[PDB]
DNA sequence: CACAGTGCTACAGACTGGAACAAAAACCCTGCAG
DNA sequence: CACAGTGGTAGTACTCCACTGTCTGGCTGTACAAAAACCCTGCAG
């Protein structure tokens, strides 16, 4: 992911963090397997919820995750107090 | 009966076609006599003197600028002058260049590429030099620019790590390029000395003060790498003076001075390193 | 024999005369069949397509400067447009200014005062 | 799905030439018409 | 006894808008020479 720390981290970090193929360089670190599994899940959660609130104008650029978040939303928080509680 | 047609100067530089064959054709046939290929002048002794014929002066000016003094738009060198020394960024350059090309032009400024291929002749790697005696365990090779200053580092995992990056002119360079780029100053100080010329050429003394500092605070860049501390050492070097010797008693007799050596102005940047001035290892490497 | 001719560049004009004066004759002529006799009109359109052949973009340029125009000054509210969005700073700008205005100048850039 | 760039690269686009085609512009013309 | 800036001002200084005549310098046709720089050929070692 060529990433370099940082003390307060800017959003450009959190840009290529966020990314899926990001999860993955961490996803080789953790040794368990439907931890693995359940990480990079909820990643793909957050990479299909993130564009409504950061494009523009969601009604036209991004229709079917503005119509899908509600259930989305329910499905990650129930995936955070299952495994992550 | 034909046809009426308006005037020239209205029509495209397409609708011509038509009206200069006979001209495209008396011009070839004239060029193989007295010249053999020589296709700028002809047009322009007859032009320039034919305008003058009816004259008001006007444009014998901007004619008599027009090609070979100077400029007519600006000397590709005055442009460069005026982004380096102005703190232009290249693309900010360029945005300004497209500017005053579209609105009212007639372009003055010259584009990026020319700026570029008028640029080699003042970088070190250019002119030519020889050493009396040939330097020790040096290349002969003079045309070598900016130079990975790592040098040679085999970059062997099993040895010590090539972390810091860096840039060097190759010293011997850098210093004849730097020095024959004061050639005016020194035609114009042995001038001012009234100096014999032909004789004593050799003579000279040239006195070099070079400086080394460390900066902290430098951030990094995420990039593909190598890991590389923060903080960056610049090596530079500038001319104080340079004097004459020969034939000899006269002391030694300066000829330039660097009026004056603080202003950034006059430093010349060398060796460009990401290093921490407290490890030693990769500082004398 | 003769002697070793000319190499161009180095003479003023009445060795030039004789050097052209039968090309400026069917010139002349050419003026006079087929477009009444307006030299000026004439000549200066000779250049374009002898240099135009193989070419600049230099030669639309300094070409297209002649007599209608122009700048003139560039209109002083585009000179600022070009410092504030290029950030120029006034010491920077007025630099610049001078130094274009003193080389071939034809000053074109509008002074501070005035911005 | 922030955005103005960050230089040097890449080669996309801008050029000629005759050889000849075609279309269109705006005249003159002759044709067939009251 | 760093240095290369940093914008607004008031300072100064210069250089411009109309009315006019007058001047020198410069161009156009061919005629008229004297220099300009070869190369000839001529007369000599």
């Amino acid at each position: 992911m060529k990433l370099k720390p940082v003390m307060r981290m800017n959003g450009n970090y959190a840009r290529r963090l966020m990314t899926r193929e990001a999860v993955e360089a961490v996803c080789e670190l953790v040794p368990s397997e439907e931890r693995r599994e359940a990480l990079l899940k909820l990643m793909d959660l957050y990479l299909q919820m993130k564009p409504v609130w950061r494009s523009t104008c969601p009604s036209r650029d991004c229709p079917d995750q503005l119509c899908q978040y509600s259930y989305n939303s329910q499905q990650f928080a129930d995936l955070l107090s299952s495994m992550f509680k | 009966g034909g046809r009426p047609r308006q005037h020239l100067l209205s029509l495209t530089r397409r609708a011509q076609k038509h009206r200069l064959r006979d001209l495209k054709n008396q011009v070839k046939t004239f060029a193989e006599k007295e010249e053999g290929g020589d296709v700028k002048s002809v047009c322009l002794t007859l032009f320039l003197l034919a305008l003058r014929a009816g004259n008001e002066h006007k444009q014998a000016d901007e004619l008599e600028a027009m090609m070979q003094g100077r400029g007519f738009g600006l000397h590709p060198a005055v442009c460069l002058a005026i982004r380096v020394n102005t703190f232009l960024s290249c693309s900010q350059y360029h945005k300004m260049y497209r500017t005053v090309k579209a609105t009212s032009g007639r372009q003055i400024f010259q584009p990026l590429h020319t700026l570029r291929n008028a640029e080699k002749e003042l970088l070190p790697g250019f002119h030519q030099f020889e050493w009396q005696p040939a330097l020790k365990n040096v290349s002969t090779s003079w045309d070598v620019g900016i130079i990975d200053g790592l040098s040679g580092w085999t970059v062997s995992v099993d040895d010590v790590p090539a972390d810091t990056i860096s840039r060097r002119f190759r010293y011997d360079v850098a210093l004849v390029s730097a020095l024959k780029d004061l050639e005016e100053d020194i035609m114009e100080g042995l001038r001012e000395r009234a100096l014999d010329d032909s004789m004593c050429t050799s003579g000279f003394t040239v006195v070099v003060k070079e400086s080394c500092d460390g900066m902290g605070d430098v951030s990094e860049k995420h990039g593909s790498g190598p890991a590389v501390p923060e903080k960056a050492v610049r090596f530079s070097f500038t001319i104080m003076s340079i004097s004459i010797r020969l034939e000899g008693e006269d002391d030694g007799i300066t000829i330039f001075q660097e009026q004056k050596p603080n202003s950034e102005l006059s430093c010349r940047p060398l060796c460009l390193m990401f290093v921490d001035e407290s490890d030693h290892e990769t500082l004398t490497a």
